[PDB]
Formats: C-alpha cells, sequence, structure tokens
C-alpha cells in the first residue's frame, strides 16, 4: 500500500516569511499529489493538485513542486490567513493523507505562569481527587510537566489538554490533571508539580500538602 | 458554484448502524468522482470510500471495508454512507468530498461539504458534576467541569461579564467513557476577597445549567 | 472575461445566451449565430444537462438583467454533438444547435462567419474572446457583454502549460505571457474571432482552460476550421 510522510510536523513562522513542507510517498505516484489548507473545526481547501497546479482561486503564493516520491509545497509570503494545519494527498490509487503539518505563529519565548489546585472536598466524597496543575500563556508549545508525590515520580495517571495560540499574544495555556482514588490521595502528603520550560531560568514547581 | 451538505450524524451504540447523506445543489459542466473522508477528535483526515460514477466503481479503505457501503441517488442530488456495525474509533466529524472528472473549464476540481458528527458510544446522556478549582499580583482560579456525556459543554465567567483570561480547555475522553475539562481565568489577586466569581457550565444534552461560586 | 470592457450594441451581434429554466433561470454558456436556424456552441456546456426542452437562447442581447418572461427566446429544435466528443474532455467540444424556428437577421442579431477555405494557414493577428463570463476565477457572471482582445499562441507553446492533457491541431489557444486578459467560467460556448481582411471570422469556440487569466496559462479553444466539413454535412 501507499504511506504518505509530511515533514515537519509542526512549524513556527511569522507573517511575510517563506515556507516550505516536504511530502515523501513510499513509492512513485507520479504527479497525482495535492494539498490542503485546514482550519480547526472546518472542512479543509485543495490548494494545489497535480504536485503544481494552482486550484481554482487559490492565491499565487501557494506552490507546488515534485514528482515520483517527493513533493514539497511552498508559501512564498506567508499570510495571517495562511496559519493553518496543511495536508498532502496522494490520489495515484484511492486516497491516502499526510499525517499533517501544523504551521503556527511565531513568536519570542514566553514563561508559563504555574499554578497548582488541589482536588475539592466535594469531590474527595465521590471517591476520586482531581490535582489541576495549570501552565499559562507560555510560548513555545514545548513543555515538561512532571508529577511527584512525595517525591516520587507519577506515571499513567495524567493527561495533558492544551489551548490554541491565543489570538492576541499567541501563547500557548496548558491543563495537566492527576488523578487518583480517595484512598490513594490520603495515603500522602506533598502533591508536587514541576514545570521545565525554555521561559524559565531553571524548573518550577509548585505545590500544596494534603490538608494545609 | 456547486455546495454540499451533509445531515445524518449523531449518537449511535456500538454495534449500531447509520446512514449519512450528503445534497449536492447549483450547475454545472462537470462529473465528479465522489469521496467519503473522516477525521476524529484531534487527529488527521482518513479517506473511507469512493464512487467513480453513478453506477460504477465503488471502493472502501480496509478499515471500513465490509461495513460501509456508498451509493447516489442521483434523483435527490445526494450521496450516502451506509454505515454498519460501528465502533467507538469510527467517531468523526464524517466530510463528503466531489472532485472534477476530466479538462479543467475554468472551474473547481474539489468541492468538499461541512462536515457532519458521528459518536460511537455505549455511554449514556449525563450532566457534568463542577468542582471548583480554588485560588491560592495575579491569581488564576477555575472550575474542573467533570464526567459528562455526550460533547459539548458551555463555560461562562459571571454571566459573561468576565471573559479576559480566560481559558476553557478542549475536552478530554476518560477511559470511562465519560468527558472532562477545565475552565480558569486569572484575575488580580487583590480582588479575591471582595469579588464574586461563578462559573456557568450549561450541557444541553441533559438540559442541565450548573453553577458554582470558586471561594478561595 | 477577466480584464475585460463593456461590449456595444451591433458590435457582437451573433453573441447569444445559453440558458437553462429549472426552478431558477440562469445563464450558462455562449454561443454564435451561424445562420438563420443554427447556433454554434461547445459540447461541454450539455454535459450536466442534456436535455433539450430546458434550455433557451437569447440572441440580439447586450444585458442579462434586461430579461423578463416577455423577452423572446429561442428554443432548441436538435442539439447535434459531434460523434467523437467524449463528455468531460477537451477533444471535438463543438455542438450545432438548430433553432425551432428561424431568426431574421437586425443590426443586433446576425450571423458570423466561419473561417474560408483559403485560410488553413493564416496566422490572426486581432482576436476577440467576448462574454457575459465570471470578471474573476470564482466569481460571477457580468451583465453587460465583456470584450477582451487576445493573441493567439502555438501549440507548441499551448502545450508546454498543459503537461497532462493532449493539445491537438483541432484546438488553438490564447493568452498573455503575464496573464491579466483571458475568458473565464460562463464564457464557455462563445465565440473566439478575429478580424482578417476586414471580415471577421470565427476561428474558436471557447472550451477549456486552467484557472482565467493566469500568467503563463492561455485559454483552449476548439479551432473551428477543422470542423468546416463537419458543419457543413450536418447543417446541409
Amino acid at each position: 500500500d501507499i504511506q504518505m510522510t509530511q515533514s515537519p510536523s509542526t512549524l513556527s513562522a511569522s507573517v511575510g516569511d517563506r515556507v516550505t513542507i516536504t511530502c515523501r510517498a513510499s513509492q512513485s505516484i507520479s504527479s497525482w499529489l495535492a494539498w490542503y489548507q485546514q482550519k480547526p473545526g472546518k472542512a479543509p481547501k485543495l490548494l494545489i493538485y497535480k504536485a503544481s497546479t494552482l486550484e481554482s482561486g487559490v492565491p499565487s503564493r501557494f506552490s507546488g513542486s515534485g514528482s515520483g516520491t517527493e513533493f514539497t509545497l511552498t508559501i512564498s509570503s506567508l499570510q495571517p490567513d495562511d496559519f493553518a494545519t496543511y495536508y498532502c494527498q496522494q490520489y495515484n490509487t484511492y486516497w491516502t493523507f499526510g499525517q499533517g503539518t501544523k504551521v503556527e505563529i511565531k513568536r519570542t519565548v514566553a514563561a508559563p505562569s504555574v499554578f497548582i489546585f488541589p482536588p475539592s472536598d466535594e469531590q474527595l466524597k465521590s471517591g476520586t481527587a482531581s490535582v489541576v496543575c495549570l501552565l499559562n500563556n507560555f510560548y513555545p508549545r514545548e513543555a515538561k510537566v512532571q508529577w511527584k508525590v512525595d517525591n516520587a515520580l507519577q506515571s499513567g495517571n495524567s493527561q495533558e489538554s492544551v489551548t490554541e495560540q491565543d489570538s492576541k499574544d499567541s501563547t500557548y495555556s496548558l491543563s495537566s490533571t492527576l488523578t487518583l482514588s480517595k484512598a490513594d490521595y490520603e495515603k500522602h502528603k506533598v502533591y508536587a508539580c514541576e514545570v521545565t520550560h525554555q521561559g524559565l531560568s531553571s524548573p518550577v514547581t509548585k505545590s500544596f500538602n494534603r490538608g494545609e | 458554484e456547486v455546495q454540499l451538505l451533509e445531515s445524518g450524524g449523531g449518537l449511535v451504540q456500538p454495534g449500531g448502524s447509520l446512514r449519512l447523506s450528503c445534497a449536492a445543489s447549483g450547475f454545472t459542466f462537470s462529473h465528479y468522482i465522489m469521496m467519503w473522508v473522516r477525521q476524529a477528535p484531534g487527529k488527521g483526515l482518513e479517506w473511507v470510500s469512493g464512487i467513480y460514477s453513478s453506477g460504477g466503481i465503488t471502493v472502501y479503505a480496509d478499515s471500513v471495508k465490509g461495513r460501509f457501503t456508498i451509493s447516489r441517488d442521483n434523483s435527490k442530488n445526494t450521496l450516502y454512507l451506509q454505515m454498519n456495525s460501528l465502533r467507538a474509533e469510527d467517531t468523526a466529524v464524517y466530510y463528503c468530498a466531489y472532485r472534477r472528472i476530466g479538462v479543467p473549464r475554468r472551474d473547481e476540481f474539489d468541492i468538499w461539504g461541512q462536515g457532519t458528527m458521528v459518536t460511537v458510544s455505549s455511554a449514556s446522556t449525563k450532566g457534568p458534576s463542577v468542582f471548583p478549582l480554588a485560588p491560592s499580583g495575579t491569581a488564576a482560579l477555575g472550575c474542573l467541569v467533570k464526567d459528562y456525556f455526550p460533547e459539548p459543554v458551555t463555560v461562562s465567567w459571571n454571566s459573561g461579564a468576565l471573559t479576559s483570561g480566560v481559558h476553557t480547555f478542549p475536552a478530554v475522553l476518560q477511559s470511562s467513557g465519560l468527558y472532562s475539562l477545565s475552565s480558569v481565568v486569572t484575575v488580580p489577586s487583590s480582588s479575591l476577597g471582595t469579588q464574586t466569581y461563578i462559573c456557568n457550565v450549561n450541557h444541553k444534552p441533559s438540559n442541565t445549567k450548573v453553577d458554582k461560586r470558586v471561594e478561595p | 472575461i477577466v480584464g475585460g470592457t463593456e461590449s456595444s450594441w451591433g458590435e457582437w451581434p451573433w453573441q447569444v445566451s445559453l440558458q437553462v429554466k429549472l426552478t431558477a433561470q440562469r445563464h450558462l454558456c455562449g454561443g454564435s449565430l451561424i445562420g438563420h436556424q443554427w447556433v454554434l456552441t461547445a459540447a461541454h456546456c450539455f454535459d450536466g444537462l442534456p436535455l433539450q426542452d430546458v434550455w433557451r437562447i437569447y440572441s440580439g442581447i447586450l444585458e442579462l438583467s434586461d430579461i423578463t418572461k416577455d423577452t423572446p427566446f429561442s428554443q432548441i429544435k436538435e442539439i447535434i454533438i459531434h460523434q467523437n466528443y467524449k463528455v468531460s474532455e477537451g477533444n471535438h467540444d463543438i455542438a450545432l444547435i438548430k433553432l425551432q424556428a428561424p431568426l431574421e437577421y437586425t443590426e443586433f442579431q446576425k450571423p458570423i462567419s466561419l473561417p474560408s477555405k483559403g485560410d488553413t494557414s493564416t496566422i490572426y493577428t486581432n482576436c476577440w474572446v467576448t462574454g457575459w463570463g465570471f470578471s474573476k476565477e470564482k466569481g460571477e457572471i457580468q451583465n453587460i457583454l465583456q470584450k477582451v482582445n487576445i493573441p493567439l499562441v502555438t501549440n507548441e507553446e499551448c502545450q508546454k502549460r498543459y503537461q497532462d492533457y493532449k493539445i491537438t491541431q483541432r484546438m488553438v489557444c490564447a493568452g498573455y505571457k503575464e496573464g491579466g486578459k483571458d475568458a473565464c467560467k460562463g464564457d464557455s460556448g462563445g465565440p473566439l474571432v478575429c478580424k482578417h481582411n476586414g471580415m471577421w471570422r470565427l476561428v474558436g469556440i471557447t472550451s477549456w482552460g486552467e484557472g482565467c487569466a493566469r500568467r503563463e496559462q492561455p485559454g483552449v479553444y476548439t479551432k473551428v476550421a477543422e470542423y468546416m466539413d463537419w458543419i457543413l454535412e450536418k447543417t446541409q
């Protein structure tokens, strides 16, 4: 079968930059390659087909090249409307999409403000304890959040959720929720959130003792 | 131009069935290959099924062969996806798309629908539990909107009076089949003893409108 | 027409509007009156709406917003698509329309002359494309008949810009290197005419092309001189 591999997965750019995204097919597809733009919650829009042909009404800042296994989408001068996820698609045989490339707004580094929230008493009655760590308004996206319970690293018991780039300042915010049985929560004292991020000169830890 | 409108998506039990329709309108000189493509929450576009002509070749991705059937009824300018034996992982926004056959005639190669949402789950409709994220220059607080089904909930702060510095995160699907999210906001710490902060959570599917005040 | 200007009465008196009347009435294509009873157009105009009953042909008309229930129109008695034309494709994109009733000529409504037998190898230098089609890509039907002057290019040149289709000797192409002036959607089926020895001739029928008015991307037209035996047989 035919596997498509796009790269990079995410890239950061500014209004006016030239952007380049690559797509690789596992076998030759000649020129049967199309490129697409997608905004969150909206249908994709075709930009390019037969590897280098602009679709009806698409601005000429979009261009495509390649044949065989190797294809590039180029955006000559990025506009605000262009921040989006981009997909390639072979249509040699049926259709297969690449895994997509996210094109995000570049800005200067911004450190997260970190907060820790213990489970409410109202929740501990129901038999489950949620501990929420908040990382607010940071950039870039990459952040390490590690949970420690009496200085012991936690695994498999937390999930991260993240917002889209804020429309005003281009930052991200992220939640990390530690999920535990009431029984287990009460077995320990110190609940720690350790955040590593490029905006910080060293890791920041926010914590609280069960009770206090 | 030609416009495509999907309908027929919704909530269904695993093992159940659902028929999607895609209704086309307008004038065209073109004939079209017709495709179904879907997108699971937070994932990439996945091609699913195709039909090359009115009574022509129909083809399927392996992930749905045997379960899905694509068809057309030209008298209704409609394309159909009959989905049988549905599974949790078939949960996605389903898009229809048309693709122009033959030479370009000053016109478009692709036309896409708006998408219609399909949720396959054995979970039961349930309102959220709402727990406060209690605050410790600027302070943060929030609400944990927990154990609810299906999407979505809306969250508001002080009946829409407070909107600056609000981040409501995307829901997560817990291993239990129910969703969880938090909504947070940053305020000045000087305002914590005087200003009342209430998060207004609405879950239409269960007609539940819950309000929690958040206190230090 | 992209990059064109307004036409005047009697300026292109062969130009017709081919319109469909379903729940709504819309202009779909241009055509060219080549005799009292005969219109020449593109076969592809009927690819989606093949039934002759649903069409209405307007002649001696400059403005589409003039049309009312009482505006007289011609109806189709016969559609003659070239035997080798294939739905959705570029070759042999030509169709004769016999009207239900012969039209009399007026200063606003008269036929275009077909290419003459002696001009097989003529290099036409003064060529025009007309119609009510979009004024840009994904645009809108225009109200007043638009015209634009466009130079022909060679088939070798045209072929370099259409790598995935064969440009045959039965096609001719037109456009500017840097684009800007061109037919577009809704113009298709209408004339490409050139003035030669003081006489206008129908050189092309607006057929297909990639986008509208793009640089290095000439539109493609059915080359009428190569269908003259077919036109004379079918109309005689």
